[PDB]
């Protein structure tokens, strides 16, 4: 009476926690397309003085 | 430059196209479904300007483009534009050419097979990739849901393809499929706030109620009531930004527009929404069949983002099915996305890389081989 | 899991398979007579799903199975399901091995005599027993209600025996088999509920009325009267509930059905009844034997179970039967079991030691040593 | 239009409903089970216009209307659009009433019982009818066919009956009912028509494809040859026109529609088609009964006008038949309308006078009376 509910339950939690398991296969391999940059900017820090150019 | 030879993923939409490679949890990034082309004539020289524009250049320069869509209702039209827009997304945005991996693309069961055909053609002869797999859309919904038993809503941009799957057989017979989708809701919404005296007809203005839609929309579990406030009171409206700093406030159009998608004579449409597609597919399977697909709404795809939408999904549902029967949605967070996730999820499997196509088979059959090897 | 040498006892028939050790008196486990297999596309890699399911696994995934019966009419025509089951039942369920254990099998005597040469074979050759033994269910029904002498009704799933049996023998010459059994009384069912507006046509609505049936049905003292009524109020009506949560109701239909045991010209069978075959069993016996046969007749299996049934009978068999006499039924509570009960005791009985045919006898002669060493 | 007070004969389908008078040998008119409903927004007055259409009203104007069909499996679950589509069949174009005519109802044996006593209330309470009769679809085909035994495929739009005729006598244990009809030929058409880029949803597009299968449709005597060719070449494809001028072409799905027949599997149902129910009614009835059904399979109603129909039943029958025995077929140009036709036969034989019920009993009895007066 105590065996057959257990494994009722094992197969019941396998299917659901595999299913949780392969899409988090898929997290944790790859967490590089989550991830962000860090997009640095020049901000042309010299207003001093002006460039070369004939446009400028 | 990988690590391993794993296949590159990518959801090819009317909307949105989204890559990454196989075994993450993300694509890379994602790009609008366009190839953006000037409508002007230049006039200063050594500007740069490109004669075309992909995904997210299309859109970033958009100011002086007409933007098309390659894919209409889940197929490509233009797969010269769909060219570009793999190019683009694979080598030089994942920066990985197709030619040294696998390439799992995506489209629903009862897509047209021309379709499944070109996208199989294409990676094959433009890009040369080794192998191809062109995965089913609930499948991947399913996998990244962790579901082998459910009907697969994914009320995309495309098309909604309402189907029921029972441990990982498709019962076809019962598929609704629906051409009603988010990309008529955009243009329904410009249309209303036309009404309001917002008017919206241009690519730019198309591009900005597509974006007041992602903000702003809403599906309202229960519409009447929501409604009857809404269109009563300047309280239930909502302020959005437009690019220039105006701003526009919508009301009851506000879920009005997401409503056709259990309301689709808005747009004039004949059909019976979303929520009596689901109610089929389950309704016509066989009765040992139904008790789990009543319990197992699967929602996937975009315009699942709508607060409102699965509640409005499971009520309409309860109130369609039969008593005592539990009516159960899941909506998970890997929403929208939950296609291109589980596309990474088949790639991995072991028992998936006796699935593939390979660039020999390809050639010996052409590309009506898609048939008889993925689906 | 077992404690002793003991002998195997499995009733196989067109419905179920009872099946346990010898001097229990309940099988460990029944399973249904049904090898399953999907009707259906399959769409998920990787997520199991078995090519064919046997047994209780038929019947726990028939949703999208098409499940078939190995046994037709009392004889077993798949014999490889029939392994297949065997299989299953004995080393996963029984938790033996027959090569260790010698194992009783049943028939009717007037079904064909493949079906004993075929069961002894497939224990012989695939499962090594060390003997074989097919009996009698009336033997077994005699046994297992304490008698020597009686006519018994064995109510199969494919026929129904009917033979009288005197101090121990067989009086064959007056053995009433009739083409009339619980899957003939299904079939009735699934046509009077099409009448109702319920159509049962596929697996998995074949099974529910086979439920349907057993939950809801009766055969009535009076027919006749019952009607009156039944036909006339909604007080004689039950409802049933369908597996998705939708119920059938069901009034006159749930006796007009069973009825058919006492008139099998609804099924296009041409007989007067079970009463007629319980009859003509006595009377073709001589007079010395009659009076032992009349007070012992003698309910065994499913059908019996039903509502006026045991009252039925003795009453119908009266009507026939002259004055004076005692007309009597044993209807034991061992209902559509004590058939099982009594291969448990024969199996187990030292005077049934030398019936055996063994694992020498056998590879000697081949199956057609079955007719010689059983009965 | 009439000068006599003849029966009038009315065969109501989920198609069409075929309809005349009584002695003719064909319906005067056809009437298409249809109410059709605006689903649009009128802007203009003066328009005369219908808050609903019938029949040839529905389809006449049927590009801004729905269409729905009130008739489900031989079932009417709509019987206020009925007396709608009856009132204009009687009074406007057949020029005949039940008010001065009695009236023949055709309706398969197994028929809902409640689906009779409604259409019998209606024709004596709506349409006041002097007298009633609801005759067995199979005895229809059977007269006008020019016999008295059979089997008959009354092929209809919901619904197959399958029942063997002996003799004038019903065979009903042998009655092998299929849910399988021409409606669901369409779906499968429509959804390989969808494949190849054609989508049928709307109600225009519905009523396009149900007229592409009924001329453009076959089955042919051997499908996989007829494949083989129309899978590899053009010459085998049709195009047929779209009322907007544009065209279809068609391969071999021209023939893979009508193969559901023989292969109900391809819309999901769990059957091994036709010609396998055929065989099993010819085969569960009495030996010297089989004999003449073998010489005897008469088809009747809608999808036997596909070319190829006759040799295909006659050899696949013949195939499972036992040998020496002559299979024949019955396959008459009085093709889907046999049913009418035979109603017409029926109700004028002088036989037949006093098998109707009078507007006398009905009122004693009420509806009920056509399930003991009629079958």
């Amino acid at each position: 009476m105590q065996a057959l509910l257990g494994a009722r339950a094992k197969e019941s939690l396998d299917l659901r926690a595999h299913l949780k398991q392969v899409k988090k296969e898929d997290t944790e391999k790859e967490n590089r397309e989550v991830g962000d940059w860090r997009k640095n900017i020049d901000a042309l820090s010299g207003m001093e003085g002006r460039k070369k150019k004939f446009e400028s | 430059d990988e690590d391993e030879t794993t296949a590159l993923v990518c959801d090819n939409g009317s909307g949105l196209v989204k890559a990454g490679f196989a075994g993450d949890d993300a694509p890379r990034a994602v790009f609008p479904s366009i190839v953006g082309r000037p409508r002007h004539q230049g006039v200063m020289v050594g500007m740069g300007q490109k004669d075309s524009y992909v995904g997210d250049e299309a859109q970033s320069k958009r100011g002086i483009l007409t933007l098309k869509y390659p894919i209409e209702h889940g197929i490509i039209t233009n797969w010269d534009d769909m060219e570009k827009i793999w190019h683009h997304t694979f080598y030089n945005e994942l920066r990985v050419a197709p030619e040294e991996h696998p390439t799992l693309l995506t489209e629903a069961p009862l897509n047209p097979k021309a379709n499944r055909e070109k996208m199989t053609q294409i990676m094959f002869e433009t890009f040369n990739v080794p192998a191809m797999y062109v995965a089913i859309q609930a499948v991947l919904s399913l996998y990244a849901s962790g579901r082998t038993t459910g009907i697969v809503l994914d009320s995309g941009d495309g098309v909604t393809h309402n189907v029921p799957i029972y441990e990982g057989y498709a019962l076809p017979h019962a598929i609704m499929r629906l051409d009603l989708a988010g990309r008529d809701l955009t243009d329904y919404l410009m249309k209303i706030l036309t009404e309001r005296g917002y008017s919206f007809v241009t690519t730019a203005e198309r591009e900005i109620v597509r974006d007041i839609k992602e903000k702003l929309c809403y599906v309202a579990l229960d519409f009447e009531n929501e409604m009857a406030t809404a269109a009563s009171s300047s309280s239930l409206e909502k302020s959005y930004e437009l690019p220039d700093g105006q701003v526009i406030t919508i009301g009851n159009e506000r879920f009005r527009c997401p409503e056709t998608l259990f309301q689709p004579s808005f747009i004039g449409m004949e059909s019976a929404g979303i929520h009596e597609t689901t109610y089929n597919s389950i309704m016509k399977c066989d009765i040992d069949i139904r008790k789990d697909l009543y319990a197992n709404n699967v929602m996937s795809g975009g315009t699942t983002m709508y607060p409102g939408i699965a509640d409005r999904m499971q009520k309409e549902i309860t109130a369609l099915a039969p008593s005592t029967m539990k009516i159960k949605i899941i909506a998970p967070p890997e929403r929208k996305y939950s296609v291109w996730i589980g596309g990474s999820i088949l790639a991995s499997l072991s028992t998936f890389q006796q699935m593939w196509i390979t660039k020999q088979e390809y050639d010996e059959a052409g590309p009506s081989i898609v048939h008889r090897k993925c689906f």
